[PDB]
């Protein structure tokens, strides 16, 4: 110069989607596509996941009882203040986490109480999810099976925005290449259809995949592509999504049956005073618990920059303008 | 493992290199014969035709291409090290630029070496205002120079000081670093070269009649403080207590000049003996040395013949 | 469940293998362009997405064996 | 207690080593990578959390192991 | 896969190690060849495809041990 | 029981192995990483928190040995 | 069948070693020449219709094991 | 206790891989530390708390052994 | 050879560590070899001919195993 | 003791592995650090009590295994 | 054909690992001169006769296990 | 031993593998230190007696069995 | 070859070990000295005999193995 | 021969064991060193002596398993 929750930080990234650089769509999707799994692999407990409220009040109300915090509006600190006060709609969204995640933990406490779904105490005179059983194989292969799906989401969500990228950015070359992999994928389903009806496909849909193969190659093979090889790699990036929801779930769920190594038992077996010895051991967990949660987000964001920095629907990527998404999508 | 792939190619390099007799005859020559002889040798290649300048520009620019881009090229120790000779020459650039930039006189009044770090650094770095500018210009690049002016900083940022204490500072900073570097026999020749450092060093500062600390380099093992205090006392009975050192020919000696010529040698037998390195870059390192040794020569030699002084003027300094 | 026919014994046994040389071959192959990248990143902060997918490429090769491991169980 | 028969003890066997390489692998990929990542730290206590960031990947593969591990479990 | 019987168990042996050690011998050759492609991106950018375009030789690999398991399998 | 099925045998051998391979896999992990510090953290006594911080990650390996081993613990 | 032989496990266990262990020869040997690679055509343009011919060779390692494959358990 | 059964054996004999395993993890882990270690005489005398510190770090893989031998032998 | 004779899988097995050994051997023994060709080569158009000469010699270890293979197999 | 009791044959295993595994973990601790050695007592005797302190530590490894050996035994 | 017994399987495997051992030992011991070699043969038909003599000796350590193969064998 | 019971021929057995684990660990240990030697002699002919003993430290582990072995030796 | 025999394998099983372990361990030892012999040529044309001398001394090693070979064979 | 000279087995494969682990050991301890040796020539052809005591070292380890053959010996 001379609902609620889902607006607020995307009104942001209405303004974000507006800055321009080519018909094919800007950057902008991230915050709103994230949030339901984000939360969702946090599918704890009474001592897991219940309990991140208290820190959430911390950030809301504060601490006393060991050196210093006052107010997190006014983020004094040991390494930069400023940004503390900047990041409150992360704030938000990090109360959200808690509250959401919280939740899905208590979802999965419906499921680790009430006696007639498994043999877990309805409300015990210890504490609930108390011998657990999620753990087994066979209603873990649901809970596994629940995470394989959002990597599929993500397959098409890429691909489809590649075929936009050249639909609207007008290249062929990008049109043909976001389209053409799509040729290849009935037969893709075909194949994995075989083992997960173990009957389906790949030998009555494999009839299907010798002409599915061919389809694929086409408009490849319009834009000519000595480029071919590349192709077997796609087929690493499915079932990375797979694997990457699934240690989200699997992490997540060791996490909650560590509990039972927590807070049901831990020396001696842990009943309602060695279960207290157990808590000479207990308010450590909390704080290893914190540790290591701080890993776990960071896979779906990996998982996300797949996909975006294969150039769907993002114009930051390797440089590019706009600048790093880990600065990008916060606001 | 790998150092194959260096190995193999210095050792075509090292075919490009010319007989001890080229030497030897160049004390006698004429200077179109000198320019005939250089022409038909490997800097010769692109030496810029008739006149001294030519030869002086045309070691420069074959040393540029022949050893300039060479650590790139992956980034290993080795890599490393050759990064740390090239360094050298950014180092002077660095001083040379500092001290343009402090006299109040231009831009136009530098020009510099081949090195990692290169012209357009510098064009920025000259370009950058102020001294704490400059240093994160090197922190452009990311070097213990670096980081020795960034440290170099913290008291002071003005050139003559940020020089002096730098030099010190940054010789030091080399030596941590050629710790973890891994070459035994260039943490010998670190301590020798830092030896030979504090020699000369003391030699040109005797006679200021000081006290060691000032400017005592450090990771001596033929000098101490207390040599070095002695020799800047004037004493060369410092270098009489050389005696089955590298260093041994030093003995004797009263003189700059001379203690430089057998230094240099010195340094040269030890440089030499890396060849066959298994990591190459004994053999690297070597084969620049020789070069240097070399380049040297066809530059004295060339004065010699240009402005026809006598045979026995470079008679003395063409051997080791 | 419990104690199994002739077959089950084998399978499992040998399971541990197909996930575990897969597993192992990527942390080392990691080992080397994980190492790689990080010059690169504080220098060229540009590249950088790059060097985020290096780390990513080994973990296809991993993703296999547990597959193998799952279509054993699945007829059992 | 609860036991079976040679069979049971297979299962058992095979699932550990799964766990076991992937583990070792880990520490293999972190400690090159991991030794390459402090320069950023060293020199910059604002860019600290990119050397954090690299330290996680290989980490997965534990869980992988515990993958298998659970469908040999609850079988067993 | 299958119930008791020393066949399916002798087949699935097989079909392990396949997978398992091809899937790492992939992730060596990518390690060190992805290790020289960090200076790529630099090198020129026009060699960010050329380093892109050399993953694929040892990539073949894996798809080996995956070929022959499955000549294990198919045997019902 | 306590001279009970010939599972507890099989499985007990195979029991160490967990502690140690998870072990051997910290253990990697900590020696280049300890090393890796050195005159960084010597030089910023500030950073005696940020080292102390640093290195946790690999350490949840030996825990996840206990994980495994109490569950093995209440069948033998 | 619901047993198979002593001899039909004999045939069956070495082929993947074959295969693998071999593949991880082709692997490093591709490893390196590639790697020195990154450098070659990047300044050598040169190289490069030679250098497209001249890679290719490590894989037969791994043909050997196959062919011996195509022997072993056509008749498991 | 007493001269007991081939599974109390095996049990036996389980209780040294424990211990012999995670003591190879705390070797390797104390090595690359120590080689480090020589220098510091030379770095820093101020170090003395810190060096007092960072060699203690890996040795906690040893102490996993005896707590399972413990309840072994309380278990035999 | 089937579920037959109990000879023919037992010679057949032995066999396997001398082509499959000598195959790992030829492949590292390329790989620095070849590291050192490539960059004679690189600059020299001449070194096609030294390089290709060079190149050669590891290859022996896997036809070791091979022709004894050659004459055993069939006992089969 | 004659033909020795049951027991005793397979203990005499168990025992050794705890050592041994423990001693190879020893030995490549004890080589990187050696190595490291020299320099500084060539600086100084003067530090070698220090030093005396300092250099320990992997030889603790081992003797956990005779630790093992000597309870197993005592059986004859 | 042949129907015979444990003594020839026992020697094969002793057999494949006289030769595959040594024949990765001699890859080993070639790769580290072979590379080394390769800049005096672009200079020197002087070092030609050191060439073509020394890179020959390592190779002796095959030629023991075979010698024995010739004479077991046909009966193995 | 005799030609007798088994036993003492165990005993023996895990016996050999306590000299030569040791052993093993012992020539690693060797072999760095072994060559940080050749510079010893130079940096003081005082010093090569300090590099001398220094390079008998990690050979102990074996020494300590030896006595041992005969504590045992007339037990069996 | 001829007869089996239960007994032989015994004997046969410590015979290979000692022939392959050294063979492998005679070409690493090779290797790395072997290296310093083609280091011999730029040292002195003095040493050139020493260079061989160098090159020959590890082979013993496996021929030790072959003796100890000589009294289990006539076992065939 | 015949079941029942086992136990002459049982003392042949722990002769073994002892002989090959060390050899192995052996020939890591001499490439380092040997790698090392050619230096020693240079500082000095009394040193030479000294390469003379260079040599040796490792091979003693393969000594101690032929007395201790020896002090029980031919009760075999």
């Amino acid at each position: 110069v001379y609902n609620p929750p889902w607006a607020k930080p995307f009104e942001l990234l209405v303004s974000f989607l507006n800055t321009p650089k080519y018909g094919t769509f800007d950057p902008t999707p991230v915050v709103p596509v994230f949030f339901p799994f984000w939360f969702g692999m946090i599918v704890g407990d009474i001592g897991y996941a219940l309990l991140f409220y208290l820190v959430g009040r911390w950030l809301s109300g504060y601490v006393k009882r060991n050196e210093p915090l006052v107010i997190d509006l006014f983020a004094l600190k040991l390494k930069p203040q400023v940004i503390g006060k900047l990041v409150h709609i992360l704030n938000w969204m990090v109360f959200w986490t808690v509250v959401w995640g919280v939740i899905y933990g208590e979802f999965f406490g419906t499921f680790l109480e009430h006696l007639g779904v498994f043999g877990t105490p309805e409300h015990p005179g210890l504490i609930p999810i108390l011998i657990h059983r999620i753990d087994t194989a066979k209603t873990a292969n649901l809970l596994i099976l629940l995470s394989v799906a959002f990597g599929v989401v993500l397959v098409f969500f890429g691909l489809a925005l590649r075929a936009y990228l050249g639909l609207k950015h007008r290249h062929m070359a990008h049109f043909w290449e976001g389209v053409g992999y799509l040729g290849g994928l009935v037969g893709v389903l075909a194949l994995a259809a075989s083992y997960l009806g173990n009957l389906q496909a790949g030998w009555l849909q494999g009839l299907m995949y010798l002409g599915f193969g061919v389809f694929l190659l086409a408009v490849l093979m319009s834009r000519i592509w000595l480029m071919i090889p590349e192709i077997f790699t796609q087929a690493g990036h499915i079932l990375s999504h797979i694997r990457i929801y699934a240690v989200g779930a699997a992490g997540g769920i060791l996490a909650g049956l560590l509990t039972d190594v927590g807070f049901a038992l831990a020396e001696r077996l842990g009943l309602l005073g060695v279960l207290l010895g157990l808590l000479v051991a207990g308010v450590l967990h909390l704080l290893i618990l914190l540790l290591t949660t701080l890993g776990h987000m960071l896979q779906p964001i990996r998982l996300l920059w797949v996909e975006f920095f294969t150039k769907f629907g993002f114009y930051e990527e390797n440089g590019r303008p706009y600048r790093p998404f880990k600065s990008v999508r916060e606001a | 493992d790998d150092f194959a792939y260096l190995n193999a190619r210095v050792r075509v390099r090292r075919g490009t290199l010319l007989k001890e007799s080229f030497f030897q005859e160049a004390l006698d020559l004429s200077f179109a014969d000198f320019l005939r002889l250089l022409s038909e040798t490997v800097y010769g290649g692109e030496l810029a035709g008739q006149g001294l300048p030519d030869v002086d520009r045309a070691v420069l620019r074959t040393q540029a291409k022949l050893v300039g881009d060479l650590p790139r090229l992956v980034t290993g120790e080795a890599r490393e090290a050759v990064r740390l000779l090239l360094l050298r020459n950014d180092l002077h650039n660095l001083q040379a630029l500092l001290r343009a930039k402090a006299t109040g006189r231009p831009f136009e009044e530098v020009l510099l070496l081949p090195g990692t770090l290169r012209e357009e650094v510098w064009r920025q770095a000259y370009e950058a205002q102020d001294p704490a500018g400059m240093a994160q210009v090197l922190a452009v690049p990311g070097h213990p120079l670096a980081r020795a002016l960034r440290a170099v900083l913290r008291e002071t940022q003005d050139l003559a000081r940020v020089e002096a204490l730098l030099a010190k500072r940054f010789f030091e900073d080399v030596a941590k670093a050629a710790k973890g570097l891994d070459q035994p026999a260039l943490r010998d020749y670190l301590a020798l070269e830092v030896d030979a450092e504090n020699l000369r060093t003391a030699f040109k500062l005797q006679g200021s009649g000081l006290a060691p600390d000032a400017f005592f380099l450090k990771g001596g093992r033929f000098v101490d403080r207390v040599r070095f205090a002695r020799l800047m006392e004037g004493d060369y009975a410092v270098l009489d207590e050389l005696s089955g050192t590298p260093f041994s020919g030093l003995s004797g000696v009263r003189d700059l000049k001379a203690l430089e010529r057998g230094l240099r040698c010195v340094l040269l037998k030890e440089a030499k003996k890396g060849v066959q390195d298994p990591l190459g870059v004994g053999l690297v390192l070597a084969y620049v040395k020789e070069r240097e040794w070399e380049a040297v020569r066809l530059r004295l030699l060339a004065r010699r013949a240009y402005f026809g002084l006598p045979r026995a003027q470079v008679e003395e300094e063409v051997v080791c | 469940a419990a104690s199994g026919g002739l077959d089950r014994g084998l399978i499992a046994v040998g399971m541990g293998l197909a996930v575990g040389l897969a597993a192992l071959g990527t942390g080392v192959a990691q080992a080397r362009i994980g190492a790689a990248g990080v010059g690169a990143i504080a220098e060229d902060r540009s590249n950088f997405g790059t060097a985020l997918i290096f780390l990513l490429l080994p973990e296809t090769l991993v993703i296999f064996g547990l597959l193998i491991a799952f279509i054993l169980n699945g007829r059992l």
